[PDB]
């Protein structure tokens, strides 16, 4: 298959952003 | 293939829009924190220039005080 790795590749990318997109933006407004 | 990620992107465009607004009040809020540095001014009416950078002003609460001036004024 083709489209197999780039499914796995979006998932990766999704865990990374939402936990980096939290430790920044959220941390700006508590702090 | 035919179908890939184009179902599944519906999942990941709602997620974003809705963690996406949250970062916009955090500019918001940073705005306030540069209000707080800001501080008051005593208000009062020139009464004489004594010199170019000596004036008499009266504080419209107290006594007359000699003060100077900003250069930009």
């Amino acid at each position: 298959r083709t489209r197999l790795l780039d499914s796995e590749i979006k998932i990766m990318k999704s865990e990374v952003l939402r936990v980096t997109h939290e430790l920044q933006a959220m941390k700006d407004k508590i702090k | 293939k035919l179908l890939e990620h184009k179902e599944i992107d519906g999942r990941l465009k709602e997620l974003r829009e809705q963690l996406k607004e949250l970062t916009k009040q955090y500019e918001k809020s940073e705005n306030d924190l540069k209000a707080l540095q800001s501080v008051g001014q005593i208000v009062g009416e020139v009464l004489k220039q004594l010199t170019e950078e000596k004036f008499i002003v009266k504080a419209t609460n107290g006594p007359r005080y000699v003060v100077g001036c900003r250069r930009q004024l």
